[PDB]
């Protein structure tokens, strides 16, 4: 759209799309809990593993704060504080041309659980499999794609706040998610607040031969993060 | 014009959650022994469950109604005087009873209600007894173990009678003053 | 937590009271505890030590830890019994309250 | 925020104190003879006892609830018309009854309550009937003989029936408006 | 002296002697360079290895910031910042009774070098031997005790700012040392500003049999610390 501006959260450099429509989760802004507040140190853009959107792809998914566990300062506070809360400015850009055709679906599922009608026992999946870090996870046609990986017919996946990266429109996704949970503060280590999933709405089709697939990018910034009780400084 | 449609009337229904069975045998039957114990959940049923599951978070004053009907199991002309059933509501985290005998059964804390058969059904209410600010119908991660509203306990208060009287506790729940946060697409199929 | 030093007026030393809030494990070496919230308590200056514990919550599964360490060691003057004691007194804070009434009796 | 935690809600519970047994025999059984007599104390039970014992002095309005369930002891198809039970509350220091016959049983003073089985349980209240300004859970020295709130007496009001009906009087006590002076460390073990 | 007060630099707890005379190095206070400023995080009391003052002892010595290299937050900034400067509030307490007799000498040598008249080549000693951390070093009767370990007759070691822990007086040492060096900011890793040495002026003598020796304690607090350029967050 032109005239795009960069924002530097001290260390991080952006250069957005421009602005072209952003999304606020239930029209709410992240505000302080009414503690250890890092501010700029842990409230600065971190870039996750850029993944490859291929014809064959089923989708991708990440947990918050899980992904950003291995993220410098934010991750320290996270590991060094028993009690903790935060917000996130999800920014998923995917650049292609006027010779590519498809539609990306980025959803924000508070408590994004996956599979098992064994309500009797959930979590089941192992701690490591439930927390795949920055590298991320993928749906399969077990996160059954058309059931949001969770037994629920995807056609409704639009309940959660979302934007559609339609190739021929905006080549970006901008999602703001204030802190959601029953608790006022939380065990960041153990509990995942949000679930950023990105599934194909329209498939990837490219003209003749060009880019045999294209790339999608997740850089997210923590929004007003705080924590309770500084535990042992384990180095 | 939108009314009956609102939350306070989406759940303003008295739906069964469980059906528990007791007995008053003179014989030794430790299986369905006098006591009945059931974990207060919505999880057992279907109708009420899907309804709540439209959302991820909730707060509701939890009322319960206990209609109790009985009968004589053995084909005998035997008799029985009208009975009483102590309904023990147990708030989450307490000692759960077994043998209808134990100390717990005297509680001095737990609210319990004695009812005399053949009248207006049993009724109580437990306000938002959430350990959090909301009841999360779903919770992603590791500690499934839901929230726990406690456990319901009923036994025959009257002593052993030559003629064995079997009863049932139909439990209904009206979640008065309910509030919900962030909806999910509802469960497509069955559980 | 309140500590009463039950040693001689003549005896001295410095001890260390620590509290690593939940999550953190017991800090096995002096340093580890010292690194965090710690209180250096001089015997040869007073018998009364008080270190308040901040934020915690129940469901009766893991919390914090409280520890005492030989910051220095015990200074004995002349020929005085090389093994004296200490007395600990815990008490709640204004902010401390309770909810959901249960019991136990037999 | 401190509420439910306060005295007026530390004891705002209906805890059993005693379980007394009566009968209506046509036969001569002078042991469990018609009458039931019990010294109003907290001392018998456990739960309620330890609770009070946190303190040395007290004042409390003393309410009592009597749920009464019955049955036919002998394995017979015999019958019985609905019954009545006179509950005699006896204020401390009066003549204590024996044989359900005696003059005392007509009282003209003592408050008594007639109850017809198979209804809402029996209920009364006795305000602070302390001979002092407080009820000392402990008293050091020599006059153990506690305080005495009196004695409870129940019998079958109806006459002798061919079929012997045995009943039970479950007594509960809610010490409404309670006040306490100087606490002790509570009893470590059992009694 | 009684009425002693504790100071809590957020995390740290003191409970001094009381106050009983403190020393300012050349009557100067640590002030900001006229950068990364941690403040309270890295400006909070850290306790070094309490050492044992024995009849036989020759003394002890520490380098700044060297000792505090393994000190939580202060040490991080130190290792994660190429350019850096700071100040220090040295607090050496040594408690004994009225049955012990001796005199402790705590000196503050800006650039406290040790041994080798081989001016031709200094440093010589190895990097590890020149930097003995929190554990500290000891003089020998090679840091020749009566020559300040540096060929200079100790009787003059009083040129540098200092207090004398005379047993029968104050059972504490309180030394404030503002930043000294030609440079405005410095390579904390490579360069040591101050040299806190503690040698016996009078020997340790105790009545009959008691404490066969006594203990000395060094807890120091960084004073107005700052740094330049945040390097790779090596974890």
């Amino acid at each position: 759209s032109d005239r795009v501006l960069q924002l530097t959260l001290g260390n991080s450099t952006i250069t957005t799309q421009e602005a072209a429509n952003s999304v606020v989760a239930y029209g709410r802004w992240p505000e302080y809990l009414r503690p250890t507040e890092p501010d700029v140190a842990a409230c600065r853009f971190y870039t996750l593993d850029t993944v490859s959107w291929t014809k064959e792809s089923r989708g991708w998914w990440w947990k918050l704060p899980d992904a950003l566990r291995d993220m410098g300062l934010f991750g320290q506070n996270m590991y060094y504080h028993y009690l903790g809360r935060s917000g996130y400015t999800v920014h998923v850009q995917c650049n292609a041309s006027k010779f590519h055709q498809g539609a990306l679906g980025v959803f924000a599922v508070p408590e994004m659980c996956l599979a098992g009608d064994s309500n009797t026992t959930t979590m089941h999946t192992s701690y490591q499999n439930a927390n795949p870090g920055e590298k991320g996870g993928t749906f399969t046609g077990c996160p059954v794609d058309y059931l949001l990986g969770n037994g629920t017919l995807l056609g409704n996946a639009f309940v959660f706040p979302h934007q559609i990266i339609n190739l021929r429109t905006n080549n970006c996704a901008t999602l703001v998610l204030p802190y959601v949970n029953s608790l006022s503060i939380d065990s960041m280590v153990k509990h995942n607040n949000w679930g950023i999933a990105i599934l194909p709405l329209a498939p990837l089709n490219f003209a003749s031969e060009s880019s045999p697939e294209i790339p999608i990018t997740l850089t997210i910034a923590p929004m007003c993060c705080e924590f309770n009780g500084l535990r042992n400084i384990t180095l | 014009s939108r009314s009956e449609s609102s939350i306070e009337s989406f759940f303003a229904r008295g739906a069964c959650v469980t059906i528990m069975t007791v007995d008053n045998p003179a014989s030794t039957t430790n299986k369905d022994k006098l006591f009945a114990v059931w974990k207060i959940t919505y999880k057992d049923t279907v109708q009420l469950r899907r309804k709540l599951e439209f959302f991820t978070y909730s707060r509701f004053d939890m009322e319960l109604t206990f209609v109790v009907t009985a009968n004589f199991t053995e084909t005998n002309n035997g008799h029985a005087l009208n009975q009483v059933y102590q309904i023990m509501y147990v708030p989450p985290g307490a000692p759960v009873p077994e043998k209808w005998d134990d100390y717990t059964w005297q509680t001095s804390s737990n609210p319990s209600i004695f009812y005399t058969y053949g009248t207006a059904p049993a009724r109580i209410s437990v306000p938002y007894v959430g350990i959090s600010n909301a009841y999360s119908h779903f919770y992603d991660g590791f500690s499934a173990s839901l929230n726990d509203f406690g456990i319901l306990a009923v036994r025959v208060v009257n002593d052993h009678n030559p003629t064995k009287v079997t009863s049932k506790i139909r439990v209904y729940l009206k979640p008065k003053h309910i509030r919900v946060w962030c909806p999910r697409p509802p469960r497509a199929v069955a559980y | 937590f309140t500590f009463l030093f039950c040693g001689s007026m003549m005896a001295t030393g410095k001890l260390l009271v620590s509290y690593a809030p939940p999550g953190a494990d017991p800090p096995k070496k002096r340093k580890e505890a010292m690194l965090g919230t710690h209180v250096i308590w001089d015997i040869g200056l007073q018998s009364s030590c008080t270190m308040v514990v901040p934020w915690i919550s129940n469901t009766t599964t893991e919390g914090g830890y409280i520890s005492v360490f030989y910051q220095t060691r015990i200074v004995v003057p002349l020929s005085t019994p090389r093994e004296m004691d200490i007395l600990g007194f815990v008490s709640a804070c204004n902010d401390f309250s309770v909810r959901l009434l249960r019991d136990t009796t037999h």
